[PDB]
C-alpha cells in the first residue's frame, strides 16, 4: 500500500494540470521496462540527511573509500515532520536527485560543501559540480553519498539538481514526500490505509 | 596417456624449483638488508661508547 | 477533535 | 503440521532455481484451481533479465560446451532446454520434460547412470544440472549468417536548435569519451597485444538534409581528411561516393576521434531551424543493411 | 585513522597520476607489457623487489592491476615452461615474488580485506601463543629443534580452520587470483587447448600458504637511541614464537608440495 | 666519462639553470623599468 | 596436512566458478606512486651503467645483453634521461 | 499528567 | 611552438 | 626416446630440487646463528644508553 | 510521545 500510494504521487498518475504529456509518456516507457528494483525506487524515493554526517561515524572514522562501503546508514521516513530547518537532505528516485538545503543551514557547513559563504551563494546550476571542491572533510564526505548512491544503481548518470528552501524549484522536493500531501492527492499513508481499509 | 601424465609430473616440480629458489632468493635479502643493518648499528653502538 | 493550529504543518 | 512439507520444497527452490537478480517473481508458490487464483486478488508473474549484473559473492554463469557433436539435447515436443528439473526413467535412458511431460530419449553421447535416488550420478560435475542459469554453447545450426561485429552509428541533430542548446558539443564529447575508455564491447579484453578492436562506428548529422561523414583511410595509405557528404534529397534517401561510410573503429582511430572533434565546429554557425530526423533515420539504415548495430539518436 | 589517509583516497584531485607517471607508463604498456616484464627479467637479487612493487602500484594508479597479472601470468608460465637443464634458475621467476606482494602489502590491501585476515588467524596464533605461555618454552629453546614439533597443537588448529573456510568466504580479492591463476596455468599447460588438472591444484595451493598467510605472518604484528630503538622492533618485530609459526608454514608448504607430488 | 645516470644528472641541471634563468629575467626585467 | 590442503584446493577450484572483481585498496597515496617512478627512473639508469662497462648480471638464464638492448629500452632511455622537464625536478 | 511519558 | 620544458608550460600552454 | 632425454631432464630438475632444499635448511639456520646474535648486541647496546 | 510534543509546537 505504501508503494502503490507512491506511485498515484509519481508522475505516472497525478492530474494533468501538474505533469505535461510528454513527461508522463516517458515515465510510462521506463515503468514498463525496468528493473524491480529501480521501479519501487521510483515509487518510493530514498532520502538521506547530509548535515549530521560526523555524527553518523565511528571512532576510527573508517576511511571512505568504497573499499570498504562509504557508511550510509540512515534511511529517512518520507513526512515533512523529520526535516529540519537546519538541515540537508538528499532525495533519490531513481531518475534524479534533489538535494534540499534549509535556510537555517550552518555557514561552516556551506563553505565545507559548496565552498560559499551564505545560502544566497549557491544557484541550482553549478553547484551540483561544486560539491567536493573546496576539500574539506565535510563536504568530501557529501561527494561521497553523492557518487555512493550514484553508483550503487547500474547506471552512473543520474542528474543532481540542488535546490534551496525559496526558490520555485522546491515543490519538485516537497512532492516526492510520499507521506506527506502533495498537490495530486491530499492523503497521507495514515488516511490511504483507511481509505483501503473501509473499502475492503 | 603414459606421457601426458609425466608432462603432468615435471609440470609440478619445475614450480617448486621456483617456489624453492624464491624462498632462497627473497631470504638472502634478507641477510643483504641484516647486514648492512649490523653495520650500521656497531658503528652507532661504537660512537655511543 | 483536530483542529485548525494543531493539524497545520510545522514547516 | 502440514507445513513441514512445505517449507522443504520452498528449501528446493531456493538452491536449485536461477537466481534472485536474474529473475523474480511475485509469489514462491501457485494455487491449484481457477476459483482459488479469482480469490488472491494478487498478480502472478516473473520478471526476466536474462543479461543481469552478477553481484560480488555469487556465482557467474557458467559455459557449457557438447563437443564435436553438436546436438543440444532438447525436448521434441515443446523444444525446452535441459534443466535440473527433469525426471530421469529406465536406468537415465529417458527423461520426461517437466514443462510438456514428454519422455524424451537420451543420446548416446549423454549416456550416465543413475544414483539410488534417482538423478544422476553426475549431477555436479555437469553445471547444468544443479544451476538454473547456464550459458550454452550453440552450435551451427541456429545461425544464419555468420555472427556480426558490435556496431554503433551516431546519429547527431545539428540544427540551430541543437547547436544552441549544446546537444551537438554534448553528444561529441560522450562519444569520444566513451570510444576511447577501453570498455568498449568488442574491444579484446584477453590481453595479447594485437590491433583487433573490432567495433563498427558510422557517424551520420542531420539538419533540414542528412549528412554522412566518410571516415576510411586513403587506398594510398595516407592520412585522408575526413569530409562532409551533404545529401539533400529526403524524400527517396540513398548512398553518397563512398564505401567508407561504415569503418571499422581500430584501423580508423584517429579518423573517427577527430571528425567528432570537427562536428561541433563544422555546424556552429548553422542558422537552419528545421530537422529531418526521419529521413535520417532511415539514413542510418541504409549503411547497416548488411551488418547492423545500433543508432544512438 | 587520521586526516591524510581520508584526504588521498576519494578526493577528485589526487587520483589522476601525474604527467610524469602518464607517459612512463604508456612505454610499459605498448606490446603487451613486454618492455615492462623485460626489465624486471633483466632485475637483480633486491633490485627485483623493488621494481615488483614499483610495477605492481604503478598499476594501481592505473587501474590496471587485472592487465598486470594476466600478462605477467602467461609470460612467466612460458618462461619457465620453456628453458631447459637451467640452474639454479638465477633469481627465481616473477610469479611468486607478483603474488606474495599484490596480496601480502599495506598499500595493495583493503582494510576490509585485512581485517578479514586477522579474524581468520588469531585463533590461530593465540595457540601458538598459548604453548609459549604454558609450557614455558624460552626463545632459544625454540630456535634449536623445528616447529612442527613445538606448535604441534598449533598448526593442527590452522587445518581445522582451513577446514571449514571456503571459497566463497574468502574475500574478492584473494578469489579472484585464485582464479586468474588457475585459468591462466591450466591454458599454458594445454598449449594446444577441462578438468583443472593438478598443476594449478598445486601453485593454487602454495599461493595460499606462504604467499597469502606465511607472508601475513611477516607483516601484521638520546633521540637517536630511541628512533633505533624503534626500528629495531619494527624490523625484529617477531618475538620469535611469531617467526617460527611463519617458518612452520614455509617448511609445511615443502610437504604440501610432496603430497600433490604424490 | 657521461654514461647512463650522469646524463640524467646533465638534464636536470641545465633543465633547472633554464627554469632559474626565466625567473631571475622576469625580475630583472621588472627592476629595470623600475 | 599437506592432503588435507590437496583435497581442500581440489575441491573449491572444483565448485562452480564466482563472480569476483579484483579492485585493490586506493590507500595508495600519491607519494607511494612517485617512488614507484623514481625506482623506474634509478634502475633504467644503473641498467645503463651495467651495459657500457660489463657489470649486468642477469635475472634469467639467456637474457643477454642484446635481448635487454630493445627499440623499446632505447625509448626508456630517452624518457630516463629528459625526465627533469616536466617531473618537477625537486622531487624524482 | 503525561510530561513524564511524552518527553 | 616554442619548447614546452618545464612542468609549469605544460601546464599553463594547455 | 622421448621419455629417455625427457627423463634424464626431469632427474636433473629433481637434482636441482633436493639440492636447492638443501641450502633453504642451511640459509635458515645461518639466519638462526644470525639473529640470536642481534638479541646480545641489542641488549648490550640498551644498556649503554 | 511525538504527538503530543508537536501539537504544543505549531500552537
Amino acid at each position: 500500500a505504501l508503494f502503490i500510494l507512491g506511485v498515484l504521487k509519481s508522475n505516472a498518475f497525478r492530474p494533468v494540470k501538474e505533469v505535461s504529456t510528454d513527461k508522463r509518456v516517458f515515465s510510462w516507457s521506463r515503468l514498463l521496462a525496468l528493473p524491480v528494483d529501480r521501479i519501487c525506487a521510483y515509487v518510493h524515493p530514498r532520502m538521506l540527511p547530509l548535515h549530521n554526517l560526523s555524527n553518523f561515524g565511528g571512532p576510527s572514522d573508517r576511511v571512505l573509500d568504497g573499499q570498504e562501503e562509504v557508511i550510509l546508514p540512515p534511511a529517512l521516513r518520507l513526512t515533512a515532520e523529520e526535516m529540519t530547518q537546519d538541515g540537508a537532505y538528499l532525495l533519490e528516485n531513481g531518475e534524479e536527485m534533489l538535494l534540499w538545503i534549509g535556510r537555517s543551514i550552518s555557514p561552516q557547513w556551506l563553505a565545507s560543501v559548496f565552498g560559499a559563504h551564505s545560502l544566497d551563494c549557491v544557484h541550482p546550476d553549478v553547484a551540483a559540480a561544486s560539491i567536493g571542491d573546496s576539500q574539506d572533510p565535510v563536504g568530501l564526505r557529501v561527494r561521497a553519498v553523492v557518487q555512493s548512491v550514484q553508483g550503487e544503481h547500474l547506471c552512473n548518470a543520474m542528474r543532481l539538481l540542488v535546490i534551496r528552501q525559496g526558490d520555485p524549484s522546491e515543490q519538485k522536493f516537497f512532492a516526492q514526500l510520499m507521506e506527506d500531501r502533495v498537490p495530486s492527492l491530499l492523503l497521507t499513508f495514515a488516511e490511504f490505509l483507511q481509505k483501503v481499509d473501509m473499502r475492503s | 596417456e603414459e606421457v601426458e601424465r609425466y608432462l603432468e609430473e615435471n609440470r609440478k616440480l619445475r614450480l617448486h624449483l621456483d617456489a624453492a629458489n624464491g624462498e632462497v632468493a627473497a631470504m638472502s635479502t634478507v641477510h643483504i638488508r641484516q647486514e648492512k643493518m649490523l653495520d650500521q648499528l656497531t658503528s652507532t653502538l661504537a660512537a655511543a661508547e | 477533535q483536530e483542529l485548525r493550529v494543531s493539524r497545520m504543518s510545522l514547516m | 503440521s502440514t507445513g513441514s512439507a512445505a517449507q522443504q520444497v520452498l528449501q528446493e527452490i531456493q538452491q536449485f532455481n536461477s537466481p534472485r537478480y536474474f529473475t523474480r517473481a511475485s509469489v514462491a508458490r501457485v494455487p491449484h484451481s481457477s476459483s482459488l487464483q479469482q480469490k488472491l486478488h494478487l498478480p502472478i508473474g516473473l520478471f526476466i533479465r536474462p543479461l543481469a549484473p552478477i553481484r560480488p559473492g555469487s556465482p557467474t554463469v557458467p559455459s557449457v560446451n557438447f563437443g564435436n557433436c553438436g546436438v543440444v539435447v532438447r525436448c521434441k515436443r515443446c523444444r525446452t532446454y535441459i534443466n535440473p528439473f527433469v525426471h530421469w526413467e529406465a536406468h537415465g535412458r529417458r527423461w520426461s520434460c517437466n514443462l510438456c511431460g514428454y519422455v524424451n530419449d537420451t543420446p548416446q553421447f549423454y549416456m550416465r547412470g543413475l544414483d539410488e535416488k534417482g538423478k544422476r550420478e553426475d549431477r555436479f560435475e555437469r553445471a547444468e544440472l544443479s544451476m538454473g542459469s547456464v550459458e550454452f554453447v550453440a552450435p551451427a545450426d541456429y545461425m544464419i549468417r555468420p555472427p556480426q561485429p558490435p556496431a554503433y552509428l551516431f546519429l547527431i541533430d545539428v540544427s540551430a536548435t541543437a547547436v544552441a542548446s549544446g546537444l551537438v558539443e554534448s553528444a561529441c564529447a560522450g562519444i569520444r569519451a566513451a570510444l576511447t575508455s577501453g570498455k568498449l564491447p568488442g574491444c579484446t579484453d584477453s590481453g595479447a597485444g594485437r590491433g583487433d578492436s573490432r567495433t563498427m562506428v558510422g557517424i551520420v548529422t542531420y539538419d533540414s538534409a542528412v549528412h554522412f561523414y566518410a571516415l576510411g583511410s586513403a587506398s594510398g595509405g595516407g592520412k585522408r581528411r575526413p569530409q562532409v557528404l551533404v545529401m539533400p534529397e529526403i524524400d527517396d534517401v540513398f548512398l553518397p561516393l563512398s564505401d567508407d561510410l561504415f569503418v571499422n573503429f581500430a584501423e580508423n582511430r584517429d579518423a573517427v576521434l577527430e571528425a567528432l572533434d570537427t562536428i561541433p565546429s563544422l555546424w556552429r554557425s548553422n542558422g537552419c531551424i528545421d530537422n529531418c530526423m526521419g529521413s535520417a533515420v532511415k539514413a542510418a539504415l541504409l549503411v547497416m543493411k548488411h551488418v547492423g548495430g545500433k543508432i544512438l539518436l | 585513522e587520521n586526516l591524510p589517509t581520508l584526504m588521498s583516497i576519494l578526493s577528485p584531485l589526487q587520483k589522476v597520476p601525474k604527467a610524469v607517471c602518464r607517459r612512463l607508463w604508456n612505454l610499459l604498456s605498448d606490446n603487451n607489457f613486454i618492455p615492462l616484464l623485460t626489465l624486471l627479467k633483466a632485475s637483480d637479487g633486491d633490485q627485483r623487489r623493488r621494481l615488483v612493487a614499483a610495477a605492481c602500484n604503478l598499476a594501481n594508479s592505473f587501474s590496471a592491476v587485472p592487465d598486470l597479472a594476466y600478462h605477467l601470468f602467461r609470460y612467466e608460465l612460458k618462461w619457465v615452461g620453456h628453458l631447459p637443464a637451467s640452474l639454479f634458475l638465477h633469481s627465481s621467476s616473477l610469479l611468486f615474488p607478483f603474488l606474495s606482494f599484490v596480496t601480502s602489502s599495506k598499500e595493495m590491501l583493503l582494510p576490509g580485506d585485512l581485517s578479514w585476515l586477522h579474524q581468520v588467524m588469531d585463533p590461530v596464533l593465540a595457540a601458538a601463543d598459548s604453548i609459549v605461555a604454558s609450557e614455558h618454552l624460552s626463545a632459544d629453546q625454540i630456535l634449536r629443534e623445528t616447529p612442527a614439533k613445538l606448535f604441534r597443537p598449533a598448526g593442527s588448529l590452522f587445518l581445522e580452520r582451513l577446514k571449514r573456510l571456503s571459497l566463497a568466504d574468502f574475500p574478492c580479492t584473494f578469489r579472484g587470483l585464485l582464479y586468474l591463476l588457475a585459468d591462466a596455468v591450466d591454458a599454458q599447460l594445454r598449449e594446444s587447448p577441462h578438468h583443472v588438472t593438478s598443476s594449478a591444484i598445486a601453485t593454487c595451493a602454495e599461493t595460499l600458504i606462504c604467499c597469502f598467510f606465511g607472508n601475513f605472518i611477516l607483516r601484521y604484528a638520546d633521540l637517536v637511541g630511541l628512533r633505533r630503538m624503534r626500528e629495531i622492533a619494527e624490523r625484529s618485530r617477531v618475538p620469535p614464537t611469531y617467526g617460527a609459526m611463519d617458518k612452520l608454514l614455509r617448511q609445511m608448504a615443502s610437504f604440501c608440495w610432496e603430497a600433490v607430488s604424490s | 666519462r657521461r654514461y647512463g645516470p650522469e646524463l640524467a644528472h646533465a638534464f636536470s641541471s641545465l633543465s633547472d639553470e633554464n627554469k632559474y634563468l626565466k625567473v631571475k629575467l622576469q625580475s630583472s626585467q621588472r627592476a629595470e623599468v623600475r | 596436512a599437506g592432503k588435507e590442503i590437496v583435497d581442500w584446493c581440489a575441491l573449491q577450484l572444483k565448485l562452480p566458478r564466482l563472480e569476483s572483481p579484483l579492485k585493490f585498496s586506493s590507500a595508495v597515496l600519491r607519494k607511494a606512486a612517485d617512488e614507484a617512478t623514481g625506482e623506474f627512473l634509478q634502475y633504467i639508469l644503473r641498467l645503463d651503467r651495467d651495459m657500457r662497462e660489463g657489470t649486468f648480471q642477469s635475472g634469467t638464464p639467456g637474457l643477454t645483453e642484446r635481448d635487454v638492448a630493445t627499440p623499446a629500452y632505447e625509448e626508456l632511455l630517452e624518457f630516463a634521461i629528459r625526465a627533469s622537464t616536466y617531473e618537477d625536478p625537486a622531487s624524482e | 499528567d503525561s510530561a513524564l511519558r511524552r518527553r | 611552438e616554442a619548447a614546452l620544458r618545464n612542468v609549469e608550460e605544460q601546464f599553463l600552454a594547455q
